[PDB]
């Protein structure tokens, strides 16, 4: 279950904040949450902006147009679930929408993460017709900046990354394996590539976490190997041999 | 997983009336001209439309058959569907919990054409389950 | 790689900048961005251009209706990703919308053409259904000038990237400048990153096409360089002495 | 390669005027235009007219709307064309776009016939995905009055309508083959028609300018062929015979 | 279901018509070289396009099959349609009041190819109605 | 190449819970009646949906195929799907690291007729996975 | 013309890797069971899709098989499909010259069953060349 | 009719071009192995798109079709049809006079399988025509 591969969507939760404290401190405990249940659809509020213009008449330049970022709004998230009026909470979903008030609710999506965004109710709505369920149709306007599942995202660099030295033994084509893994309590942002010095004796066949050196013609080789950022680097003798 | 105890639910729920048919299981049947007009459940299906983002909500399709001997009318075999097994199962609540929302489909004949062995009448129902 | 042949678009990647220098001027290079990979799709910002009357009573027929195009402007590009919320750069560009600057991005085809627009994000969306990986859309405005790819129009390069080699003892603060250039005779958008691989005995500054090796302490260790966007490489050998 | 005919369609191209002199001088020579290769997809800038009000005060009774031809529009002329960045050519259009001056590009039909406009460049896209080329959007907002082929076609007519003589034998469905040739070069605008004085005893069936005489009845009779440009006429010997 | 009633109402009402012809309800039919040209009654479907929030409002399908000797030629066929079948059956209160709707579907010919023993003309109606 | 790979990946998941069956893995199958109840696990399709303008990202269906002798009651069936497979496929980290995404798709039945010696049951799985 | 030079092309730039196969070109094949796995190409379709107004730009489809002895797990067409003959054939820059586009479709397999003598695996591709 | 002088207008420009085949025209065709590779012409289709509302405008497919010694490679057929059809039906003046347009469709191969006399090369043309 981790957030840095995609994930299907399948397994997904909602909940709504009951509590009284700010939602924000920790939205991964479901301690002051309500869970809702059998939720046919869903449609977060997509975070959108304003076109903010700053022109001028004293400019050096007038046909390429300039604007920036203006202000920006959480949208409107809507949803779908099975009318259940028998549920507890639908009712509390009501009462929120009748009274009118600002609250706030969370989403836990099947990938290690949450996501959290305060508003208040703007629109519900109830289909019925045979041979399928009766849904009920919610729609809420968020308000205010609202908590980003990455900003609780934690990242751990630096310290660089090791690497095997020698395997100088160098024979039809090499084929081996070199590990170039970080020291810094192992997990880390990878961003790393092999560069071969020669590209002619050794050449480098990054491939995915482990190096697969190859060697053609005989030679002394010093394959150096990089980082992402531009910080850590290292550098692996080779003694290439043709036969 | 439930597909056991949903199809003994409703045979149960049909042997509650008076008997005169076996209520043969599932599929394997084999009558011969000893054990005639019965009936047979079984499901076919079960697909993974997703309907739904917390749980699998499966879908299959619901199989509930008839069999009558050779050129008997259909007016028996229209008779009873509306009778010995159409009213019995529109409110079993046994299976309530057990399924999420159930739909009847169609029903429709087919008989042996060689030798007319039997002749058959199909009940077809649509089941929402989550498996 | 044939820029003058139509090419299908397979392996086309987005990148954005994250240097503090001219985007613009090394659009090949890229060591100062950052790339974002599992691109769902790409809808490349449409350049418009508006109308503008030119009318006057005391012209010739008027049965026409002479204009001439104004306010030129890239539009806006949008996309949709798979969802990382645990990848390093998903971040990136959601603080760079929360915030909301003005930066720059770059598209690289499989060609060797790329374009770099300059902008802000507009809209953020996330799309989340059953069976299907949860996907980001992005929408960002462009300004300015876009700096599309066919003014380049005349890239050159080649193989090789000559540099010093030895140079081990430096003594008077160490500080022994090692000259790089570039096999292509020069003509090539030229770019090189190079460090040192252990930093505890030698200290690596690169600056302005040559690089300056000043070793805080006496010892032997090789020095990786990498040109540029990773195509080519070379090790030089620094043992800084004592005395 | 006639222009009398329905064309094909397929198979046009496409120039652009490059040179100095009116392009509506010599529209059909090619030598100062640059085609542009590989076009996906054309669609011309449709010709409208602006209706313009007349209805007055006093005048009879205004029940039906009184409207007048206005101001007339050459329209937007928008293609798409495969991308190719190493053309030379396709960055001269887009330049012409970034400089945004008025120019004019004509389209070579596969039938022998070309027709030119003038405009200038106004939206410029490419539309990108995968198992398909990369596709460059193009659309010019056509100005001023544009040359219509139309106008570069002649007329050739006159002369009279000549006629073959006598032909006098009809009997046993007969259909007598008859040529009203057209004197002017053979190449003319052929609107005649033919048609017999009796209608019972003698008939014409006449199928692309050969006209077949028939006949069932005896007698005398003389059938008439005219021009439908009202003044030029032949008319025919013929006695039918029934046996 | 209804359907027993159903057939019996248009089958009295054919034979409230001048009769010459065997009357088959249902399918087993059976006809030898001594009940030609005849007529069997029947329905197909029955599905359950719900439709309606108030009741099942089933839909099902009426054949009305005239059977005639081997090759005669299809103007008896078109003189049989014309005149014992669509006209007499536009309007019946019976059917009128068992049934909601009732819609003319299609109306075509078939004969034996392999010893052309008989021709067969098939009238078909849509009907709705409610179990 | 990942086929072999995530081939072995499930199999050996499959092999690593309780046994009671063999593990033919691949096509060619051939059992005989002594090597009875038997999974079989194969791909098909491997079209090349483009969907990503960085990688090819192919996708193909897997499937889980386990063969019962004959007139079995489907009830083992179900059973044995359950009490087997369809869990387990639930979290397997292996072939999880290995492939893209994959989701379920049906989960069917059929059986020999002519002579009935097998009877099986095929669970399909759409998997997307980039080579 | 372009198939015979296409198909010429393409045989060639699969020979330059080491051997093992025979590389029979055309359609007639003929193959004895000496002369095992071997590759066959050739190609179906051929339309004319306009798509442009300059050029014909017609598109076809390349069929790219290996044949097996009958009944050997396709663990090798695996290895032999996605090894030996996909990524050699992934660049080829007589191709690119040649052609306007190539585009990977299709990724089958076809066990003989009849007799089983022998085994195919089918590699598609779909070309739009103009000619 | 148009078609026989259509059948006759293509006919005259292949002979006009270099032989080396017999013109069996229209459809019985009959060759016994003796009259081998030769060529053939016909209509299929001839419908009424209306697509105008003075002139009917029919349309219609038409087959150029040569046939080659059983199991000859294809790149005899694709050099055959490459060469001595397509680029000679590039344009013909009697064909622009009797139609109004004409555009190609596709061609493809056949051959007969079964004992497999003959190898088949079919070319299909589009023609929308007035009567």
């Amino acid at each position: 279950p981790n957030p840095t591969m995609p994930v299907k969507g399948a397994g997904t939760t909602l909940w709504v904040y009951k509590g009284s404290g700010d939602p924000y401190a920790n939205p991964l405990s479901d301690v002051d949450w309500s869970r809702l249940a059998k939720v046919k659809d869903l449609t977060p509020g997509e975070l959108t902006a304003e076109s903010y213009d700053d022109s001028y008449l004293d400019d050096e330049d007038a046909d390429w147009t300039a604007t920036g970022q203006g202000q920006k709004s959480a949208g409107d998230t809507s949803f779908t679930l099975a009318w259940m009026p028998g549920e507890q909470g639908q009712q509390a979903l009501l009462a929120w929408f009748n009274e009118g008030d600002t609250r706030a609710y969370k989403i836990r999506f099947p990938n290690g993460t949450v996501d959290v965004f305060r508003g208040w109710v703007s629109s519900i709505g109830k289909a019925v017709t045979a041979k399928e369920v009766i849904t009920r149709t919610v729609k809420v306007t968020n308000v205010g900046r609202p908590s980003m599942a990455e900003d609780r995202s934690t990242v751990t660099a630096a310290t660089g990354m090791t690497v095997t030295p020698a395997s100088t033994s160098v024979v039809k084509g090499q084929s081996t394996t070199l590990t170039v893994a970080f020291q810094p309590e192992g997990v880390t942002d990878k961003s790393f590539r092999a560069v071969s010095a020669d590209k002619t004796k050794a050449t480098v066949s990054v491939s995915g976490m482990t190096i697969t050196v190859n060697g053609v013609a005989a030679g002394k080789v010093n394959i150096p190997v990089v980082s992402g950022n531009g910080e850590f680097a290292a550098v692996a003798e080779i003694t290439v041999t043709a036969s | 997983m439930k597909h056991t105890e949903l199809r003994a639910a409703v045979l149960d729920a049909l042997e509650k009336h008076d008997t005169g048919a076996t209520f043969f299981d599932g599929r394997p049947a084999v009558f011969d001209e000893a054990d005639f007009p019965a009936v047979a459940v079984y499901l076919t299906g079960a697909e993974y439309t997703g309907e739904e983002l917390d749980s699998d909500t499966w879908q299959a399709e619901l199989h509930i058959e008839v069999f009558l001997p050779a050129q008997v009318p259909d007016s028996e075999l229209d008779a009873w569907m509306e009778s010995r097994i159409y009213p019995v199962m529109s409110d079993i609540p046994a299976l309530s919990d057990l399924i999420t929302s159930m739909v009847a489909s169609g029903y429709d004949y087919r008989r042996d054409d060689d030798a007319g062995l039997w002749s058959s009448a199909d009940l077809t129902y649509v089941i929402t389950y989550e498996m």
